[PDB]
RNA sequence: GUUUGACCUCAAAUCAGGUAGGAGUACCCGCUGAACUUAAGCAUAUCAAUAAGCGGAGGAAAAGAAACCAACCGGGAUUGCCUUAGUAACGGCGAGUGAAGCGGCAAAAGCUCAAAUUUGAAAUCUGGUACCUUCGGUGCCCGAGUUGUAAUUUGGAGAGGG
RNA sequence: GUUCUUUGUAAAGUGCCUUCGAAGAGUCGAGUUGUUUGGGAAUGCAGCUCUAAGUGGGUGGUUCCAUCUAAAGCUAA
């Protein structure tokens, strides 16, 4: 798809409506109302995974507690 | 059973009923001409070559003027409210025949009616009168 | 005694105790009236006066 | 060599065995007595049209129509609401196309009009 | 303080009414007939009362009572339902008709100042449903039109039409375009 | 963007304004512009009065 | 007439007049109950010829339903409308429905407005037009898809294309597998 | 007889298309046959509608609001 | 008029009158839904659109008066039985699955709304209430109702006049 | 069968002449995932995206032709 042919596809159910005039408790319940499912990918959501991963999510430190916890389970299936 | 077992044990009674020899010969009805004249030992279709009358008027699957003179015999034997005629008596004494007038007076006619209803509702007064 | 003088009392009219009312049962204590069940239409009692289904026989 | 065999279901649980084939031949003859013991001097049936069967196969029979039309109703000279209280039976998404189809039925029509006997209101 | 559920829902309702951008074949509505014309209007309108059903069955009993035991004109009266007032403009027998402001579903009377402004039809936006039921024997009647007239009340019917014309018409050739409820 | 361009093994970004697209699509915000969301209903067919 | 100056408007509901009636709507019945009772119809059109007559005896309840459904994609194939009918069949349990239809449409929900009979009512006993849901064999019809989509979603139709749900899916694969032997074995 | 004419519903059907506005893709629509031409109208018309014969009774029914509102 | 009054929407009441649940469940209408098994071990498939579970009806239910079939010299709502017929079609074209039109016969029956003004008249209806010939009728009253109850009209056309 | 009521310029029907004359939208459809069918023609259905027209629209059949009237409802055997 290139810009022209989401341009087409913009114009929604929901569009030509008025947004900064309007009282916070009637946009707060359209705004919950006003998402049109539009099909997804593995490919996108691979990506988005990608783009919020921070930097402490996996360090040395998690990762030796990871292997920590591991450990007592392979332990925990010796008890019996 | 369970309710069966139950109900041929208790001391209610059975609620007996002998309807079956009412299953095969029923009455016939609907004309009094047909209820004496129908052999009750002869079959439906039997009663009706025997009578004379066709039974089915499509030709059925399988193998096959005593009284319908009787029933020939038997077969071969609206006024006006006051109001109206009142209305009518007001028509003709004041026109008499003229129904182009007769139609085109507000006064007596009201309804605003053809020539052919005002001719055919004076005749039928006048039959009725003289 | 009592029953036959409450009988009196509410005599010929609407709403008489749920027990000096008919039993029957449940089912046929709904289920539409004789006058509401023959009840026809303005329309089909003209067409029936019109076309009623005429007594005939075929052969002579 | 070939064949097969329909019997990998629980087809145990619905096998109809028709023993009352004797009992329900009975049960329809006491109905058309009971029916022509109620309609008296009527037929049993109402009166049926001539029709040619469609598809190549068949086309050469004729066989019986559900009801003749506005048309053949018509062209026998009375009209299709008078026609079912006289026992014709009337078929209006029926269409016709063939002279002698057409003809045969208003000739059908016509001889029963006058083999009929239709008893007075009174 | 704390209202309840019914009462907030109308104030929200009513400022909702006022706060959004709104399409200009609605709030073609409330750019509405002013006091006196509405007070003129009604004082024609008042005139054709439909005959109430006790004044109906009264007069009707007097037939009886009279015409079984020992001519007149076709009586005018107030046009007052939506099946039968979209019937009469087309016809086109409206001379003046009378649109309620304030309807339940909005949706039921947009087309008709429109569909008067094509038949020819002059058509007035009058203000209350009630205002309209009162004249009419009903509670509320959505319209009302008037179709013929005594020649008493003709002269004051075909200037009610000239005065709706300049007052209404006339002010609110704007009122087709324009987009109402921009008010901050 | 995440994935690989074709033309580069360089990753592909994209353009301010398909980025302010797409974002104009979420909340809906009037994607073609130079038009009005707010026109004067001009009435083609009531003009001309009915005789 | 009126209606179809109406019929003819809410054919057009992206159009600029019937969004906006839309928007308000939607988000005036999200503020009310589920399935709460309706004043009059909203689309008196479509209630009249899906056959709502306004007189005592005739109500019509306005409902709520969510929307949609590979655990997100595990089915569940009966429709959003039917679902709807039968919960205003339970909350409102003496009467009878009639029909149904589409009013308003959301990214979460479906409303719909259910047209209800009284059939105890003796406007509706009486009248011979439709004193025919007073008998017993109306009892839950939207219970059973006798009502106008629940005969679509069991697929009850003519044809060629219906031949496995004509008479009803379950009777016909009930009929089509018995084995059927004569007293004179054929 | 399929469709017989009915001048009534010619009438409204028109009535209501002119009080009612366009819907957002219309409204583009319009836009789009004034700029870019038919081309153009027609591919998003197909795209947006369902069939190719949806496409050009809606293409030219948009050509009679433009040939109405500019001229006459 | 800082008052009074129409409406609209939403409530309440041991208000007047009604109605729903639970049982039974063979058959009937839906929803929901497996596995053992059988296929060569086996994600398709098969058992099976089955059993179990959940809801809903009656004496039958459902279906039903074509957005049907056909290709004829055309038939004519549905349902059921014989036939089509283990045929057409589906399927690691494997195990296996598997119709329908026609023809014969059983039984047969047709209709009703919405959409076009009663506008020389809401002609309609529920309840309360007093009588009477009480599955109801009549009188009076409160209402429902024009955001549409009645009569007319449903393609087989139909309507207004003559 | 016998009998009491019927009415009001009341309700129809037939044929001709004359003047008019609407038909069910988040629905058909298209895409789409899932279910389902003998239905390879994509058989039905359900969800989600998008969403029509009236010399319309659907379904079949070798340039066209035939046959239906959907998206409203009742009805014995």
């Amino acid at each position: 798809k290139n810009k022209h042919d989401l341009v087409d596809e913009g114009f929604n159910r929901y569009t030509f409506r008025d947004t900064e005039n309007l009282p916070d408790w009637f946009l707060e319940d359209e705004k919950e109302h006003s998402k049109i499912n539009k099909p997804i990918t593995k490919e996108a959501a691979m990506a988005i995974k990608e783009k919020i991963k921070a930097m402490n999510a996996r360090p040395i430190k998690k990762v030796a507690e990871a292997k920590a916890r591991k450990r007592m389970r392979a332990v925990a299936r010796l008890e019996k | 059973s369970v309710r069966k077992r139950k109900m041929n044990r208790s001391s209610v009674g059975k609620a007996t009923r002998r309807n079956k020899d009412k299953q095969r010969k029923i009455n016939i009805q609907s004309n009094p001409i047909i209820a004496a004249n129908w052999d009750y030992s002869l079959t439906m279709a039997q009663n009706y070559k025997k009578l004379g009358l066709r039974a089915k008027l499509q030709t059925p699957a399988g193998g096959k003027e005593t009284e319908v003179v009787k029933k020939l015999e038997e077969l071969a034997s609206r006024s006006q409210s006051e109001r109206e005629e009142e209305w009518l008596e007001k028509l003709y004494k004041k026109h008499g025949d003229d129904y182009k007038k007769m139609f085109f007076d507000k006064k007596l006619n009201i309804y605003q009616q053809s020539e052919g209803d005002l001719k055919r509702r004076l005749l039928r007064w006048k039959k009725r009168n003289g | 005694q009592q029953r036959e003088a409450v009988r009196q009392l509410y005599k010929g009219k609407k709403y008489q105790p749920k027990d000096l009312r008919a039993k029957k049962t449940r089912a046929l204590r709904r289920a539409l009236t004789k006058f509401e069940a023959s009840q026809v239409t303005e329309k089909q009692r003209k067409k029936q006066i019109a076309f009623p289904q005429r007594k005939y026989a075929i052969k002579a | 060599p070939i064949l097969k065999n329909h019997f990998r279901k629980h087809w145990q649980e619905r096998v109809k065995v028709h023993f009352d084939q004797a009992g329900k031949k009975v049960s329809r003859r006491n109905a058309r007595a009971t029916r022509a013991a109620k309609i008296a001097p009527r037929p049993l049936d109402l009166l049926r049209p001539v029709v040619r069967a469609p598809t190549v196969k068949y086309n050469r029979k004729v066989r019986a129509g559900r009801g003749f039309t506005l048309a053949e109703v018509k062209a026998a000279g009375l009209t299709a609401a008078y026609a079912r209280t006289i026992g014709i039976a009337v078929d209006h998404r029926r269409q016709n196309r063939n002279q002698e189809i057409f003809d045969a039925n208003v000739q059908r029509l016509k001889e029963y009009q006058s083999k009929i006997i239709v008893f007075p209101r009174n | 303080v704390k209202w309840p559920e019914y009462v907030r829902v109308q104030r929200q309702k009513k400022i909702l009414s006022i706060r959004l951008k709104v399409p200009p074949t609605i709030a073609q509505f409330q750019y509405t007939l002013d006091r006196n014309t509405a007070a003129e209007t009604f004082k024609l309108f008042n005139k054709y009362r439909p005959e109430t059903a006790a004044e109906k069955k009264e007069r009707l009993t007097k037939e009886a009572a009279a015409v079984a035991e020992g001519a007149s004109p076709k009586p005018y009266a107030v046009k007052y339902g939506l099946n039968h007032v979209v019937a009469l403009i087309e016809n086109k027998k409206a001379k003046l008709v009378l649109i309620a402001n304030d309807v339940d579903p909005i949706e039921l009377v947009v087309f008709l100042p429109a569909l008067c402004k094509k038949m020819g039809v002059p058509y007035a936006i009058v203000k209350g449903k009630a205002r309209l039921g009162t004249l009419v024997n009903q509670k509320t009647s959505a319209v009302a039109a008037l179709t013929e007239v005594r020649a008493e009340d003709e002269a004051a019917l075909a200037k009610l039409v000239s005065t709706i014309d300049a007052n209404f018409a006339d002010k609110y050739d704007e009122v087709k375009k324009h987009w109402g409820g921009g008010i901050l | 963007t995440g994935l690989l361009d074709k033309n580069s093994g360089s990753s592909l970004n994209l353009t301010k304004e398909e980025l302010e697209l797409i974002s104009k699509i979420q909340r809906n915000e009037q994607t073609d512009d130079s038009i009005n969301p707010y026109e004067p209903l001009i009435d083609w067919f009531t003009r001309h009065e009915e005789v | 007439g009126a209606y179809k100056y109406l019929e003819e408007l809410q054919r057009k509901k992206q159009s600029d007049v019937l969004r906006f009636l839309q928007r308000v709507r939607v988000w005036e019945y999200r503020q009310k109950n589920v399935i709460h009772r309706a004043a009059r119809p909203t689309r008196p059109d479509k209630a009249r010829r899906l056959g709502y007559k306004a007189k005592q005896g005739f109500v019509i309840y306005r409902v709520r339903v969510r929307r949609g459904n590979g655990v997100n994609e595990l089915k569940y194939q009966r429709s959003l409308r039917a679902t709807a009918e039968e919960r205003v069949g339970r909350r409102a349990a003496n009467l009878r429905v009639l029909n149904s239809y589409w009013v308003n449409q959301d990214s979460t929900y479906k409303y719909f407005e259910v047209i209800l009979v009284d059939p105890q009512h003796k406007a509706i006993r009486r009248d011979a037009r439709y004193n025919w849901i007073c008998d017993p064999v109306h009892k839950h019809r939207e219970a059973r898809g006798l009502t106008a989509t629940g005969k679509k979603s069991r697929g009850i139709n003519k044809g060629h294309k219906f031949n496995n749900t004509k008479a009803g899916r379950r009777k016909t694969w009930k009929r089509q597998n018995t084995l059927s032997l004569w007293r004179y074995r054929k | 007889k399929k469709g017989a004419a009915s001048n009534r519903t010619k009438f409204v059907r028109s009535l209501v298309r002119e009080i009612a506005g366009l819907s957002p893709y219309e409204r583009r629509l319009i836009d789009l046959i004034r700029n870019s031409g038919e081309k153009r109208a027609r591919k998003v018309a197909k795209k947006r509608l369902g069939s190719f014969t949806r496409a050009k009774a809606k293409v030219e029914e948009m050509n009679n609001i433009i040939a109405a509102s500019r001229r006459h």
